[PDB]
């Protein structure tokens, strides 16, 4: 699966 | 570049409506040409840098993981041979996907790291260096695969030490960091322990600095936290 | 062509890959090098063929509309002129869109169509060759609009009249037929009555049918008797 | 939005 975090407000 | 004809304006417009179209290969190309023109990227345009290129090689990286499953079961006792289709196209997508990150990491090395001086840009370009070079660490097998996933570690451990001393610990992109340096320790480097404990500290020192934002900043970094607990509770 | 080199079969199997894979790109460019070949297609292969580039058309038909509708907006009375980008990037789209249409119109002149004599591969063909000139419809605006839709009508009228004569009303390939030249009349030619007419006949011939069939194929024909209800409920 | 239909069983 993915657990990741890549665009922040 | 094909892009060098285009005004920079125009080129970071049309990646936003790529964006809006779905259309994530423009985006990344309308982008590329952006950063190409050597100026630095603002606190947007870095998003859209990020985002572009996140779908693109999350296309190529969901495709591959389909095919080296179908690819192993292939080698299971029993299995009827097939002839060399499987592996031929697994690797075709593999290389197109290491050919994405290569660019990538092109980008960042040429020349928007040695640029980047304050702690927000980079922080931010650390993290997308030891990000490409994990989806690297992915797909590795032969004798550079150690020091690919050296790359990785090396550009998340330097992003840490800045988003440590310059950055509160509720900064979603320290956040963002901590989470996918986490998941390099649980499913790269073989250290579950390594990712579990940073995915505990790092929501613990949030939450303690939570009472400083305001409503927007608090939404912000509760989402990324959620996600480091969320990890959490898969590894515990 | 780039897939010369490759055999036929080889092709095919990885066409099947390429749509788990979810690759659709690569699957019409692989089906694309199967049909050179030069050989005729069955109904399998026929299946992938379609598959492959109703998913890569669909894609650039679902970004067109999302550009075509920035476009209008921005020709809207009291529109900040933002300069010609958005017009730009939506002739782009559509011109790879026009080349993907004018491919597959291609593999079917060259030589699919002149080689299918039963009615199964015939009536399938020329319902592609509608449904590609409908795609090219969707975006004209010049001066031969009237010869693409008049082409699109064509198509399909051939492919009806074969399928009236030759197929049972229930057929899948028929119904589908039907459904399409339905969407053709109500949404491209502006006939509305006629797309209301033909969907109710073609639905009321295939439920009395539908006793004649066994429980597989009776699945198969009633999930596109529901997609004519579907359209009449919204078109009634 | 998308009423039409293209790969049968
Ligand atoms: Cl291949
Ligand atoms: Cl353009
Ligand atoms: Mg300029
Ligand atoms: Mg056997
Ligand atoms: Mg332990
Ligand atoms: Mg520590
Ligand atoms: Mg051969
Ligand atoms: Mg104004
Ligand atoms: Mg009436
Ligand atoms: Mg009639």
């Amino acid at each position: 699966v993915f657990x990741s975090f890549x665009x922040f407000k | 570049g094909a892009m060098g004809s285009m005004e920079r304006a125009s080129l970071i417009q049309k990646a936003k409506l790529a964006e809006q179209a779905e259309r994530y290969e423009d985006m990344a190309a309308f982008m590329k040409g952006a950063v190409e023109k050597g100026e630095e990227l603002s606190c947007e345009e870095r998003n859209l840098l990020s985002v572009a290129y996140k779908n693109v090689v999350g296309g190529q990286r969901a495709a591959w993981r389909v095919l080296s499953s179908i690819e192993q079961k292939s080698n299971e006792e029993g299995s009827e041979e097939k002839g060399p289709e499987v592996r031929e196209y697994r690797e075709k997508v593999e290389t197109e996907l290491q050919g994405v990150c290569d660019t990538v990491l092109g980008l960042l090395d040429s020349h928007l790291i040695k640029e980047a001086g304050d702690a927000e840009s980079r922080v931010f370009y650390l993290k997308m260096k030891g990000d490409y070079y994990r989806y690297l660490a992915e797909v590795a097998t032969g004798d550079d695969k150690k020091r690919i996933i050296d790359s990785a570690r090396s550009a998340y451990q330097e992003a840490m030490d800045i988003s440590k001393k310059e950055m509160p610990p509720t900064n979603p992109i320290r956040l963002g960091l901590a989470l996918n340096f986490s998941v390099f320790h649980y499913e790269i480097a073989n250290s579950p322990e390594e990712a579990i404990s940073l995915a505990k500290t790092t929501f613990d020192e949030a939450m303690a600095d939570l009472h400083t934002l305001s409503e927007d900043s608090y939404k912000d970094s509760t989402l990324i936290m959620q996600l480091l607990r969320d990890n959490l509770t898969l590894w515990t």
